[PDB]
């Protein structure tokens, strides 16, 4: 009677799903082939003889990636219908994952939201996952989100992106589709938590000591932070925080949605031995700005709200304690018309670890949740990634040879430089 | 005879509305399956003040349990002595107010009121004298102050001619789990003052340093505060249940503790709190519990009473005693500290003894105090509501459910009046 | 006190009628010249000043006195009503931005944006390096605050800035030390009978323009009027020196 | 609740924080894993299933000596981020330390001394060790100590440096690198603890007969002494002395904190059967001029406040009469306007000896602390040899290369005037 269905498109979004039900299948002790050997009702639904069907709809347009799910040791977890592919990728376009290619496939997706949605009998959101810099992950997402909006009014949506990184880049057309991306991302989901892959690399390189790290260690930590947000769900705490509640708690103005996550203890195996890994160094570890999964030093900027997932072995005191240690540091600095900027969490399950990855079995993790006004620098570079190659017109026959029109461009320009405006209008004093 | 009905709204008032109910059964003699198992007939002559009589000769407590979550439900009925409860006295929604007053109010809890009132009016017109209702629930969320406000409306437009009791936990500064606290705070303390008889606001921060300083616990858990506020809780009402020299009921500490319509919002204690260790270094007479009760290291809600003059004070001691100690010991306290008493009142002090102590003592004694100096408590949620509302922060989640921004106003200008109403006999 | 256009542009009605009222008050013979102006049919055109660009012949020296010409040139404002509103914790490229819409508009301009402006100029230049000073000062039984953008180009002190007096604010880089040009600020102050109470001193600011890093102003600190001339000397030369090395963070 | 925390920086404090941790685990009963098989609490950190952690912070610009310690037997004790490398030495450079390396490294240093200082409830103070001689431990303690005080205003620093010998040194730029650091050890310290190699390699050769001894020994007879002065946070005795209650009794005027430090009985294995080490004999051999770890003269100069820290089997009857006796020798000149000048302290925790160290298994040892005014010559023979080469302007080349300018040099010799001045100036 508490739910939400996740949807992921495109070769990051399919790539990140495939740890996240890794996560979950390890969290409840569902097998890969779906037997078990009543928490795990969030995310997998019974349907006789204990086969377990996760509540997903992976979607690509282009097919290589989902046969390699199809062909992978989850092809026995998710039922064939739910796994819908394409015949030609959208090439990085926006227009072509929106406009031109994205209309063949829509309707088949839609439909099957409408049944997944129909077995349910309390919904309480959608756990839609997509990339900005990708042709799918921004037209595709932004046709199926305009959908959604249209037809369930008043259901929240998150989205977990991944914006792109300052310097680190694997395209040349990136900027034209996040500014694209922009405007379906305001005005029509309800939180979009941004993520770099240049965070998470050096993160891995100082705290993990790794030197070679690939996607999979990136998609990992992602999907710690997921399932730790959709934790009061499943299990039972000393506090408890379900979507609506953290939503009134984050988002002051209706506008500004953008918070940035943080997760603490991230710590090798080795390591682990000469820390102590108390509470009250968890929660000052989730502040520095070494630990930040997107890459703006949040010294620059003050935080509105914030929100404090803990979940292990901790009690409300230390909580406290280690609250009002944050309040009388005065690098940390809150705005004056939000006094008390602290929603508390606390759960008993501990943190899970998966068998091949590389993390320390610790017992207490934190999950922090920051509506800071220092995004606005991740924001901004990207600007001036736009404004460097739309002056040259370069790139834009591509767009428009697929039926988008050109005025759209400046459009979306525009309303960024309005958020980007509307984020810094408040923060300011009194 | 005199009965009392009991509701419990939200997790913080349901937890401690399950504490206080081990606690009574405890008290009277109950097993947790209902059975009674007692031993002296004293028990057994008022058991129906709280308790109603089923076939088979077993004990269900007059309880309803309200939350717009079904979870805090099968927690409390999975917990010890949750088997008590009639299951038809419980009440779900499909899911909680996230923390969001006008979603508690008029959205979401408006179409599981009429169910509370049912059974609330089930049980009420199931009794022959019905002295009134007590209520537990906290002021700094969606579930329990704005449902809680809603049926305390109801109930007294529907009994005008009875007494309310809510036991609520306001929000204080230090300890704070929340982002939007003083929005709902002021929007219920706005109805609280017109439609109840007696609040007792306890406080968490004041609970805690019970906890560190005077029993000396190292991980205090919110079963040790429940707890606490549950041996208040027994303690308020125990004259209604035992015999004792000079009792007094509900009403009797009505008229004696307010003297003027709107001031009657009160700050409790207890005494003897004593760590384990420190159990050997005392004596265990009246002195030391008159002395404890009135320590400024002693009341349950985070103020100072130093600050402000005590308009009116009530004792009510459990235990076998002498009734001259008690009158002398009552006396010198107010003469030693006249600064801190009021001139205009000629008496501060209402006592009460009771013969049957608790459980586990030999005597005891509970303080409820109506100190002028609980502005302070008011004040400083005043402040935080003028830091938010000045910018509107976070408001478009409660215009959204169809709720003006002139309540705003209404609520904060009704709150000032008060503070200024108490502020006014010092 | 001197009021701040906030509505961006063109100036809203409420700031327009205010700062009319104002001036219309302040001025003794009042609404003749005002309503003169404000009936003007046909008011001459004001040229816009060119923005100078850096050459390589030309020497530094005179690039800071050309900027100085410019700013000179700009007609610095005593209308008493500021058109570009300024936050001092604000990320720096906020300040760029503000900076390249004043260019472009040129309008009358006070000390804060005029070292805003200077900054601006001079961020082309990573041979050319640059700070703040302020300085909060006693007269008259009232406190006033000045602000002015210090230069260290060749191993010479050299300041920018502006105020309605004349030798308050440009000096050129002949100074050897900062000791010598902050008490020769401090006797052209004492020259129109204002004493000097506290200076401050900041940092060299970042040569990226579009960068969050915020201006600083309080790195350092002193109450110039109590103490003798030479521990302020000798504690002021510590500093230039923890300065120009990078040490100071 | 009463915690230090020590910072070693460059070979000579890394060399000397190998012994000073060895010598605590063996106090402490401490294995080299961290396993023990509540007095540690003021150098060590539980971490739960009985693992303890130093509370140091190893720094070095050159990874050759931290990667010994690394791969040394102490791999599995210090926590693997505490130990802090470069790449490239500050080579005797002063400059190279304090500006060009020094500020690419000092943030991650900084930061866990922040780490570490939080996790200490309450913090007595800091104890850095370095050589003057170097151009990481000047430069980079320079560096170090500034941000420390503008950070921990409140802390009390002790360091304890290695000053150059008159006669035996290893480098050919000494002097300029003492005289730059001895503006930081005099404007941010607390108690400079000066020592030298010559006075105790004379000391080994002469009392415990080692005819050619090395690093290791100086080392161990260093650290003997630091843990005789933080003894009294640790233990329980008679007479308890802490960090504040000893710079107070030390330090009569703010700049006069330069003592030299002392200790005794030290003899060999098989010397000791011999002789019968009562009170009295190990204070007056404290004062003897034989065994002082500074090359200096103390009978050319006279004490000024005097500590004696005691520690093992003592009374304070014994130490009464000894300083009785002391107090009226002729040879011991006390200043006048110090009519009492002996701050003692006792423990009951007898001196422990290393298994692979030259020293005997004594009853009751006694650690000397001196504010006496001779160790102005100590200084005065260094600024000689600064004023032989500054005249030629030798090696200055490197110097204002590398980014410092040229007044320095002036301004830190007059510093040292004005010292040496100060130090002649009291005891008139
Ligand atoms: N003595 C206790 N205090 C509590 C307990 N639970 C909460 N509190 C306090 O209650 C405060 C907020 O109360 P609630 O979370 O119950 C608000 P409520 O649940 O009634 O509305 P919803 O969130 O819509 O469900 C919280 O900050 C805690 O400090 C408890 O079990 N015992
Ligand atoms: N964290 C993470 N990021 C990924 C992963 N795979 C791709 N990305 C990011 O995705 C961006 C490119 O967009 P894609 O998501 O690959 O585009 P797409 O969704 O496949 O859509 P098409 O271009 O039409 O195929 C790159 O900048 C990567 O940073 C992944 O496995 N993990
Ligand atoms: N007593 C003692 N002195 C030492 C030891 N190691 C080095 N020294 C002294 O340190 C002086 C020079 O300082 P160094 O430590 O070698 O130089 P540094 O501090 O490492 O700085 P760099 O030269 O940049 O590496 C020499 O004169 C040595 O006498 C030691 O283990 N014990
Ligand atoms: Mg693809
Ligand atoms: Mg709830
Ligand atoms: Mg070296």
């Amino acid at each position: 009677m508490r739910e939400c269905i996740s949807i992921h498109v495109g070769q990051a979004g399919v790539q990140i799903g495939n740890a996240c039900w890794e996560l979950y299948c390890l969290e409840h002790g569902i097998q890969p082939d779906g037997q078990m050997p009543d928490s795990f009702n969030t995310f997998f639904s019974e349907t006789g003889a204990g086969k377990h069907v996760p509540r997903a709809v992976f979607v690509d347009l282009e097919p290589t990636v989902i046969d390699e799910v199809r062909t992978g040791t989850y092809r026995q977890l998710f039922h064939p219908e739910q796994l819908i592919t394409g015949k030609e990728d959208a090439a990085n376009n926006y227009a072509r994952g929106h406009y031109t290619i994205g209309k063949e496939i829509i309707d088949l997706v839609l439909d099957r939201i409408r049944k997944l949605a129909d077995q349910c009998t309390g919904l309480q959101g959608f756990l839609v996952f997509h990339s900005f810099g990708g042709g799918t992950g921004s037209g595709f997402t932004s046709l199926l989100m305009e959908r959604l909006s249209v037809d369930y009014g008043k259901k929240s949506k998150l989205e977990f992106s991944i914006y792109p990184a300052p310097q680190v880049s694997t395209a040349v057309v990136e900027p034209y589709n996040s500014i694209l991306t922009t405007h379906t991302t305001l005005e029509h989901s309800d939180c979009a938590f941004m993520v770099d892959n240049e965070a998470i690399y050096d993160i891995c390189r100082r705290n993990l000591d790794i030197e070679r790290p690939t996607y999979t260690n990136l998609n990992r930590l992602i999907s710690q932070i997921v399932s730790s947000i959709t934790a009061s769900l499943r299990f039972d705490g000393a506090l408890n925080v379900d979507l609506t509640e953290f939503q009134t708690n984050l988002v002051p103005y209706p506008r500004i949605h953008f918070p940035l996550a943080t997760y603490a203890p991230v710590i090798s195996a080795e390591k682990a031995y000469h820390e102590q890994l108390s509470v009250a160094e968890i929660t000052n570890a989730c502040f520095e700005p070494a630990n930040q999964m997107v890459k703006c030093d949040p010294r620059h900027g003050k935080y509105m709200a914030c929100c404090l997932l803990y979940r292990g072995d901790v009690v409300p005191k230390d909580v406290n304690a280690a609250i009002a240690t944050i309040k009388t540091k005065r690098s940390i600095q809150f705005v004056d018309w939000c006094p008390t900027g602290f929603k508390v969490g606390i759960n008993y399950q501990p943190p899970t670890v998966v068998p091949g990855g590389d993390l320390a079995k610790v017992q207490r993790a934190v999950c922090m949740l920051s509506n800071t006004t220092a995004i606005a620098e991740a924001w901004a570079r990207l600007d001036h990634k736009f404004d460097l190659m739309y002056a040259k017109r370069a790139f834009v026959h591509w767009y428009v040879g697929e039926g988008m029109e050109e005025g759209e461009f400046s459009e979306a320009r525009e309303d960024m430089a309005a958020l980007e405006k509307d984020y810094e209008e408040v923060g300011v004093d009194s | 005879m005199r009965e009392i009905v009991h509701i419990q709204a939200g997790q913080c008032g349901n937890q401690i509305g399950a504490k206080f109910w081990e606690v009574i059964s405890d008290e009277h003699g109950i097993d947790p399956t209902g059975s009674y198992h007692g031993d002296s007939d004293l028990q057994l002559e008022r058991i129906n003040v709280y308790y109603n009589e089923a076939a088979g000769n077993k004990y269900v407590p007059r309880a309803i349990l309200v939350d717009l979550e079904p979870g805090t439900m099968d927690s409390v009925r999975s917990g010890p002595f949750g088997q008590i409860f009639r299951p038809d006295n419980f009440v779900f929604g499909q899911s909680g107010a996230g923390n969001n007053w006008a979603k508690g109010h008029y959205t979401e809890g408006a179409e599981l009121v009429d169910s509370v009132l049912d059974v609330v009016r089930k049980e009420s017109e199931s009794c022959d004298c019905l002295q009134g209702f007590q209520l537990t629930h906290s002021l700094g969320g969606g579930t329990g102050s704005g449902m809680g406000t809603l049926l305390i409306s109801k109930i007294r437009e529907e009994y005008p001619d009875r007494i309310m009791n809510t036991f609520s936990v306001v929000p204080s500064p230090k300890v704070s789990d929340t982002v939007v606290e003083p929005y709902n705070a002021t929007l219920s303390v706005h109805q609280l003052v017109e439609n109840t008889d007696e609040t007792y606001c306890i406080d968490n921060e004041a609970l805690y340093d019970i906890c560190f300083r005077t029993l000396k616990l190292t991980t205090p858990t919110y079963g040790d505060l429940n707890h606490l506020v549950s041996a208040t809780m027994s303690g308020v009402t125990t004259c209604l249940r035992f015999p004792g020299q000079l009792n007094a009921d509900l009403r009797k500490l009505a008229v004696n503790m307010v003297p003027f319509p709107r001031l009657h919002f009160f700050m409790p204690g207890f005494a003897p709190l004593t760590s384990r260790g420190s159990q050997q270094y005392r004596a265990l007479t009246v002195p030391e519990l008159t002395q404890q009760m009135f320590d400024a290291k002693n009341m349950m809600a985070a103020c100072d009473p130093r600050h402000g003059r005590y308009l009116t004070v009530a004792a009510v001691f459990r235990g076998r005693m002498s009734m001259k100690e008690v009158d002398e010991q009552m006396l010198n306290v107010q003469n030693k500290n006249s600064s801190y008493f009021v001139e205009w009142i000629p008496n501060n002090v209402k006592t009460a003894v009771c013969d049957i102590p608790p459980r586990g003592l030999k005597m005891s004694a509970t303080f409820i105090g109506n100190s002028t100096a609980i502005q302070e408590l008011f004040k400083r949620i005043s402040e935080q509501f003028t830091a938010m509302f000045r910018r509107k922060a976070f408001l478009h989640w409660y215009t959204g459910e169809g709720m003006d921004e002139m309540e705003f106003t209404e609520a904060e200008s009704n709150m000032n009046d008060l503070v200024s109403e108490y502020q006014q006999y010092q | 006190l001197f009021h701040v256009n906030k509505s961006g542009f063109p100036i809203d009605s409420h700031t327009w009628e205010r700062m009319w009222m104002h001036v219309a008050k302040v001025h003794p013979k009042g609404g003749e010249m005002v309503g003169a102006i404000r009936n003007a049919a046909f008011l001459a055109k004001p040229s816009i000043p060119q923005v100078p660009n850096y050459r390589l012949s030309m020497t530094i020296p005179d690039w800071l006195q050309a900027i100085q010409n410019y700013m000179k040139t700009l007609q610095y404002n005593h209308t008493g009503t500021q058109f570009f509103e300024i936050r001092k914790m604000r990320p720096l490229s906020g300040l760029m931005e503000t900076a390249k819409e004043m260019t472009r508009e040129s309008l009358p301009i006070k000390a804060l944006e005029a070292v805003i402006l200077g900054i601006y100029l001079t961020n082309g230049q990573p041979s050319i390096e640059r700070f703040p000073i302020s300085f909060k000062t006693y007269f008259s039984g009232n406190y006033f605050h000045h602000v002015v953008l210090g230069i260290y180009c060749n191993g010479r002190y050299g300041s920018l800035g502006m105020s309605r007096r004349a030798e308050l604010m440009d000096k050129p880089l002949t100074f050897r030390t900062l000791s010598d040009l902050i008490f020769d600020f401090e006797d052209s102050y004492k020259k129109y009978l204002h004493t000097v109470k506290k200076v401050k001193i900041g940092l060299y600011v970042p040569h990226e323009p579009h960068s969050f890093q915020p201006i600083e102003w309080k790195q350092l600190v002193l109450n110039v009027s109590k103490m003798l001339r030479a521990d302020i000397r000798k504690e002021l030369e510590k500093y230039a020196r923890d300065m120009r090395m990078k040490i100071l963070k």
